[PDB]
């Protein structure tokens, strides 16, 4: 029943020889026209969007809050003694901060020394290409005290009491707006309220909040947040090698050999949240320093 | 060993009828005049069983439910759901908190199978219920003589070997052996097929137990006369009982439409597994492990199965079957609605099916001119000429010299369909006078009868002297009728144009040629005459004789002849002509005498003018029949006596080299042989019968057609299609609807198969190029089981693109329902364009949100990760998991909408196979409703509050709806020029590849 | 801000269109 192999009419797999070339040639021409048409449509589509701005940005309204140790399940489990147990973390931290070294940001034609104190927003004109390549404000690793990179102590941040820096999701044209008068959650963590986006970490329930003893934050000039002098973003095309602000968080009195949950919530007016996306605005981590 | 029992029932029957009355009473032990003692009855009633056929086998309610639950198409969905559960188990044993996609798909496929089975069961059950509301048969008891006393007892209480007296009007209870009759003419229509009522004589006449007159049969009515007889067979042991049980033990076979559905499934699985295996090897060859490749393989095969096509095909066949039921063309088999369209040889029955099974006045002879009376059932034929006085004379002789009339309740019933007590000939005469000469009630009593003389065996005559009507003063009228050759001899005067003339041989032979003309035409002629007894030589008061005949037997005045025969049904001739127009070979299969069969065949269309038989040529050349060449004769009359001694090869030789064949005197068992011989050629056969002799023929055939009222219950149950109105034109309507739904099935199937390409391609390239998922699973369900349901259903209301009743019947081995051309169009050309449009919308949405098409290469790896919330786009922005996932879902929904957009043009192009959309016109109101409902449904599935949370189908930005518009317009334009080239260039390539 | 889309207006327009298209289709199928 499967002997369609051949026939006396020169059939192969079902049809003749002269028929295979006809069908194959038509499918080649037909599919070639289809491919050229799809490409022709996709080309005009490429002409629709611009190079300096995405035509839609509403799907990224509340910026996220990520961390340096991109854990498999946002959990940091290691041994304070075994160096290989925390190698997966340190490797990611070093590769992350590899573009923040003083030697990486050395060209003065593309870098601008913002300042040692968080200042107001720095708008570099419009988003068109009428101006040249915009300048990017520098951000040295020294700002993250005690969680610095390779300066004096390449501590690896793990000899007990680890470090976990947080980063604000880089959004084009986004201008962060810190909170004001209505403060039902703004704690007195730091005096600098107007030119820095505050971020406060805490437990999640009555148990985690007690297990986590003390948290020390580090930022630009010592403020737990992001300076407004580094925003807004002007895209990867106009601002290559851009360095978004960073802010480190260290948990000193932790309960070793105990998995505790931490929620780092970023506060602000332009910072939304979502009960479906635990990363929009807030940030979670499951730390367990098992000895 | 049932294979031998079936053959034993297939063999012709034998009997012991040819036995002396003493030998007959010796074999059974029964008195010839007193029957048997009442105690002897319980010795046979509780011995073999009551005199009643064993009720047919019962198939319980839930059996049909499971029959449709399994089927042939539902098996593909059952294996799909099984593969879904298997893939879900393989996917659950490897990942942590898994995804509910496959589980929902499996339960959905199971529900689809159950829903289809439920709908099919509901339709078939409704058919059987309305059929039960029409078979309210009431018991008919028998008149048995026991212990020398007459007693009327139930038919089931009758035993073997007890004297039974059948009166004129009673139905023959069981098979009897006539011992004393008085002119009993039983109606062997339902059993053997003899149209004219056959008289039953106690003396053995023919060796054949059927043709013999000393045997009464089950399910036969006693037209006239009375008779006595000993019970020979009872219950199932009867003739028709064995024929009925044989019908219950025959195989139904594989319907042509079901075979087409199976071939379609075979090709579907072919491409499904071909793409699954090829993509399995490719998936492994790139970077996926064996564990992931098996999941892929299953996904490709399952995604390549048309889920919604089952319900669409079911409702498709159901809609056409409903249109059949509206015209009283009920179908017990949901798929048998198409069987008529594929038929290429119709084997019909003559008595009851083609004819009305009612002796009717066909022609009359008066004033040396034949007058054809209308032979229609609804009285819509040409009216004869009734203006001369000879017509009134003939009408008086017929309406006066007649034994009986109608019955009690026969008052509101029409003149034709009303019952009449008496012989079949007298009833015809009565109806003709009641329809052409006013009434017979007041016409018979107005001429008071004095002395009537009934039919006689010696000196055969039937006369009666009546009184004279209104003042004319001849004082007497002696009417007589009989055989034309006998009435002509006892006649001297001849009525012509009103006056009288002598018996001159000139006009005397003009009657002989008319007699042979009406005899050769297949009718029963009868001569009528009257005479005015001169009251001047014979007293006006009381002057008659009955022992020493006084009325002048000779010197009578001949008026004319009156022929009669069972005429064919009104629409039968036109129906045969229409069937022969489409290329259907009409073959007559009856059990009537060849003399009547040839005439009926020439009158309905089975035998046209010009074609001569093997006997007609020999008669035209005055040479023996053994000399002419059978190849010179286009048509031929096959005698049933010669068919018994025929082999399987000779039957094929008769069917091949002869176009117009008429099988006469064929026993019920021989009809099955003829049906099998017609099926050996590989052609589709359809048997149309009414009596119990057509039960095995209507059962073995691909489709049986029974008469709603003129058909017996046995053949009505063994058949597959019931004609409630008995309108033979329903056959023409059925064949038209069968071919129409066949073409619409091709269209609907192509529409559902085209959507598979833009359904699987997103998941295919999702693995090939490692790009984010362009189309989800929930959306595909909203396509096959959502939007596209109505378009595939409305494609059933499409109408003929040309004259379907002009083309030849489809070839079962050549014209397939789903051939390779359909696959080359859906999976090859149209579906490909639909997939391109979907990918266009995909890149449009992603690139407009910052994720350019180039950047989408290899992004799936980190796109599906639930923890990498810093995915960088082409502009440098970082997206979280739920953010880019919301873009993916809002990219899946427009892909589904894109499918709808391209389905607009796909529905429009699949609506016509050869003609242009403008030549046919979109007059299908259901199709337009399908487009509006499909569009509105999709728009609702996207803009309904809570869809992004329930089905994760987020709203769409308006500018997305126009993304697939050019592609749809392209599909329409391309297929339009394709059909235009097939229209103007019906040659090769453009016809052998695209045309499906 | 360019990071806000009036999804309510488009969603409402889609619902209105769906309602109108469905009733129009019903008018075509229930022709009199
Ligand atoms: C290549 C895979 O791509 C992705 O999944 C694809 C393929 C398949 O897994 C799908 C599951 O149903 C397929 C299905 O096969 C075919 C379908 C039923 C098919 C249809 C047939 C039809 O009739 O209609 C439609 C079309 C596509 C389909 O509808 C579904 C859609 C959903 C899928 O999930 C899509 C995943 O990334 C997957 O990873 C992981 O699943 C994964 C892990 C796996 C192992 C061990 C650890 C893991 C840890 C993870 C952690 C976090 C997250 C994931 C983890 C990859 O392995
Ligand atoms: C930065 O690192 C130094 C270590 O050189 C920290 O010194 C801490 O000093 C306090 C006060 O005596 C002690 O209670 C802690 O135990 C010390 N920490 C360690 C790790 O030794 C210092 O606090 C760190 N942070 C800052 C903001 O300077
Ligand atoms: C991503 C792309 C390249 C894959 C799309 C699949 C294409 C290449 C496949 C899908 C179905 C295939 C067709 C299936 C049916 C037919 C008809 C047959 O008598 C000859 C082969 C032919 C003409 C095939 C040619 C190749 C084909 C069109
Ligand atoms: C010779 C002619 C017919 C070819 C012209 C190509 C036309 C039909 C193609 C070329 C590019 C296409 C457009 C590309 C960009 C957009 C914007 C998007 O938001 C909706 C689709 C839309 C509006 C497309 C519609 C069809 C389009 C205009
Ligand atoms: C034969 C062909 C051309 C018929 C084309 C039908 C067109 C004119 C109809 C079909 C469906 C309609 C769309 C249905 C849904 C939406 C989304 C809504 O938020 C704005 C209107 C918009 C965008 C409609 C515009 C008009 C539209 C595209
Ligand atoms: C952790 O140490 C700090 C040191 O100041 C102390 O105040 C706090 O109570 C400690 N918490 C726990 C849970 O040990
Ligand atoms: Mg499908
Ligand atoms: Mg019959
Ligand atoms: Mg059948």
């Amino acid at each position: 029943k499967k002997f369609i192999w051949n026939s006396e009419k020169k059939e192969f797999l079902g049809r003749t020889g002269g028929s295979w070339f006809k069908i194959l040639l038509f499918y080649v021409i037909f599919y070639g026209c289809l491919a050229g048409i799809f490409i022709g449509t996709i080309q005009v589509m490429l002409l629709t969007i611009s190079e300096f701005k995405p035509t839609y940005q509403d799907r990224v309204a509340p910026p996220g809050l990520t961390q340096i140790p991109q854990s498999q399940k946002t959990e940091i489990s290691f041994r304070p003694n075994d160096p290989q147990s925390y190698e997966s973390y340190v490797v990611s931290i070093v590769r992350f901060l590899e573009k923040y070294k003083d030697l990486a940001q050395k060209d003065d034609m593309i870098f601008e020394d913002c300042g040692n104190v968080p200042s107001e927003l720095k708008e570099r004109g419009e988003y068109n290409n009428e101006r040249g390549e915009r300048k990017v404000c520098r951000f040295r690793l020294e700002w993250l005290g005690n969680c610095s990179g390779l300066n004096d102590e390449t501590y690896g941040y793990k000899d007990g009491k680890p470090c976990v820096i947080i980063k604000l999701n880089r959004v084009l044209g986004f201008k962060p707006k810190p909170p004001k008068n209505e403060s039902l959650e703004t704690y007195p963590v730091m005096k600098y309220n107007p030119y820095v986006l505050p971020v406060h970490c805490t437990g999640k329930r009555d148990e985690d909040k007690e297990k986590v003893g003390t948290m020390e934050y580090f930022g630009l000039g010592g403020y737990p947040g992001f300076p407004l002098q580094y925003y807004p973003y002007y895209g990867k095309l106009l601002q290559p090698k851009y360095l978004q602000p960073l802010m480190a968080v260290q948990f000193t009195n932790l309960t070793m050999d105990t998995e505790i949950r931490i929620e780092c919530k970023a506060y602000g007016e332009n910072i939304g949240y979502s009960e479906k996306d635990r990363f929009q605005g807030r940030f979670d981590v499951k730390i367990e320093v098992k000895s | 060993k049932e294979r031998d029992m079936d053959e034993l029932k297939k063999e012709v029957s034998m009997d012991d009828h040819k036995l002396s009355l003493d030998e007959l009473h010796r074999k059974y032990g029964t008195d010839l005049s007193r029957g048997l003692t009442p105690a002897r009855a319980a010795e046979i009633l509780a011995r073999d069983g009551p005199n009643a056929l064993t009720p047919p086998p019962t198939t319980p309610e839930w059996v049909k439910f499971c029959r449709q639950l399994f089927g042939g198409f539902s098996m593909l969905l059952w294996i799909g759901a099984i593969l879904c559960f298997l893939a879900y188990g393989i996917q659950a044993a490897t990942e942590e908190e898994p995804q509910n996609d496959n589980l929902y798909l499996g339960v959905v496929l199971s529900a689809v199978v159950i829903i289809t089975g439920c709908f099919s069961y509901y339709q078939e059950a409704k058919s059987s219920k309305i059929m039960e509301s029409f078979k309210n048969m009431v018991p008919q008891q028998a008149l048995v003589i026991r212990n020398g006393e007459k007693m009327s007892i139930n038919a089931e209480e009758v035993v073997v070997g007890d004297l039974v007296e059948v009166k004129g009007g009673d139905r023959i209870p069981a098979d009897l052996r006539i011992i004393s009759a008085n002119g009993c003419k039983v109606d062997n229509s339902s059993l053997t097929g003899e149209s004219e009522p056959q008289t039953r004589s106690p003396d053995f006449t023919n060796e054949n137990p059927l043709e013999t007159r000393n045997i009464a049969f089950f399910s036969t009515n006693c037209v006239e006369g009375t008779a006595r007889g000993i019970v020979v067979y009872t219950g199932d042991r009867t003739v028709m009982g064995r024929i009925a049980t044989l019908a219950s033990g025959l195989e139904g076979g594989q319907t042509p439409i079901a075979a087409e559905i199976e071939h379609f499934i075979h090709i579907i699985t072919g491409v499904a597994v071909f793409l699954g295996v090829s993509f399995f090897i490719l998936s492994l060859i790139l970077e996926y492990t064996w564990l992931e490749a098996v999941i892929f393989l299953i996904g490709i095969i399952v995604a390549n199965v048309p889920e919604g096509l089952l319900a669409t095909v079911t409702v498709c066949l159901t809609l056409t079957a409903k249109r059949m039921a509206r015209k009283n063309c009920l179908v017990k088999n949901l798929e048998a609605v198409e069987t008529l369209g594929s038929t290429s040889t119709i084997c019909s029955d003559k008595t009851g099916t083609l004819t009305q099974n009612r002796m009717t006045v066909a022609h009359m002879w008066s004033d040396n001119q034949i007058h054809e009376a209308d032979t229609t059932e609804n009285q819509s034929g040409v009216s004869f000429d009734k203006t001369s006085a000879t017509w009134l004379a003939l009408s008086r002789i017929a309406g006066l010299c007649n034994r009986a009339v109608f019955q009690a309740n026969q008052e509101n019933l029409p003149i034709l369909k009303r019952a009449v007590a008496g012989d079949a000939s007298e009833s015809a005469l009565l109806k003709c006078i009641e329809l052409c000469c006013g009434s017979v009630k007041e016409m018979r009593e107005r001429y008071t009868k004095i002395v009537e003389i009934p039919f006689n065996s010696t000196n055969k005559y039937q006369l009666s002297i009546h009184k004279n009507p209104n003042t004319a003063e001849p004082r007497h009228l002696l009417v007589m009728k009989g055989a034309p050759e006998r009435i002509l001899d006892r006649c001297s005067s001849i009525l012509i144009h009103g006056k009288e003339q002598p018996l001159d041989e000139e006009l005397k032979d003009a009657f002989q040629n008319a007699y042979l003309e009406l005899g050769g035409l297949g009718e029963r002629v009868l001569g009528f005459c009257h005479l005015f007894l001169p009251d001047e030589q014979f007293p006006e008061g009381f002057q008659f004789d009955t022992d020493d005949v006084n009325f002048p037997l000779d010197n009578l005045c001949f008026v004319g002849l009156i022929s009669m025969i069972d005429p064919p049904r009104a629409a039968v001739p036109d129906a045969v002509g229409k069937c022969r127009s489409a290329g259907i070979k009409v073959i007559m299969v009856t059990g009537d005498h060849p003399i009547t069969a040839k005439a009926i065949a020439k009158g309905v269309g089975i035998i046209s003018e010009g074609n001569e038989t093997v006997e007609d040529i020999a008669a035209r050349l005055n040479i023996p029949v053994s000399q002419v060449n059978p190849r010179d004769a286009k048509a031929c009359v096959v005698h049933g006596s010669d068919l018994k001694d025929m082999t399987s090869e000779q039957l094929d030789d008769i069917l091949k080299y002869h176009t117009e064949i008429v099988f006469a005197r064929t026993s019920p068992q021989q009809k099955l042989i003829i049906v099998e011989g017609c099926q050996r050629q590989g052609a589709i056969v359809a048997v149309t019968g009414d009596g119990v002799n057509d039960s095995p023929a209507s059962k073995k055939a691909d489709i049986g057609v029974a008469m709603g009222i003129a058909g017996s219950d046995v053949s009505k149950q063994a058949a597959d299609m019931i004609l409630l109105d008995d309108n033979f034109a329903s056959i023409v309507t059925g064949v038209e609807e069968g071919r129409l739904i066949f073409d619409n099935l091709k269209k609907s199937i192509a529409y559902t198969l085209t959507s598979n390409i833009p359904e699987i391609t997103p998941f295919l390239i999702f693995i090939i190029a490692n790009i984010p998922l362009p189309l989800g699973t929930v959306t595909i369900l909203c396509i096959d089981l959502g939007t596209d349901m109505v378009p595939a259903i409305s494609l059933a209301y499409e109408q003929a693109e040309s004259d379907i009743m002009k083309r030849q019947p489809r070839n079962p081995k050549t014209d397939k329902l789903v051939n390779e051309q359909l696959i080359s169009m859906a999976y090859g050309q149209i579906g490909m364009i639909q997939a391109l449009g979907g990918f266009f919308t995909y890149f449009v949405i992603l690139a407009e949100n910052g994720f350019l098409p180039i950047h989408l290469l290899g992004l799936r790896v980190n796109w599906d990760d639930r923890w990498i919330n810093d995915v960088e786009d082409s502009y440098g922005q970082q997206w979280t998991y739920e953010q880019r996932k919301i873009v993916e879902f809002t990219c899946h929904t427009p892909f589904f909408v894109t499918i709808v957009v391209v389905q607009w043009a796909d529905l429009v192009i699949c609506k016509t196979r050869r003609n242009s959309v403008f030549q046919q016109g979109m007059k299908n109101k259901i199709l337009i409703f399908g487009l509006f409902e499909e569009t509105a449904l999709a728009a609702f599935l996207s803009y309904c509050p809570g869809m992004g949370v329930a089905l994760r189908m987020y709203p769409l930005k308006p500018t997305w709806w126009f993304c697939a518009f050019p592609y749809s317009l392209l599909i329409f334009v391309y297929d339009e020029v394709r059909k235009l080239i097939i229209r103007r260039r019906p040659g090769g390539w453009v016809e052998k590849e695209t045309y499906y | 801000d360019p990071f806000y889309y009036d999804y309510e207006t488009v969603r409402n327009g889609g619902l209105i269109f769906a309602a109108l298209a469905f009733i129009v289709g019903l008018i075509i199928i229930l022709s009199k």
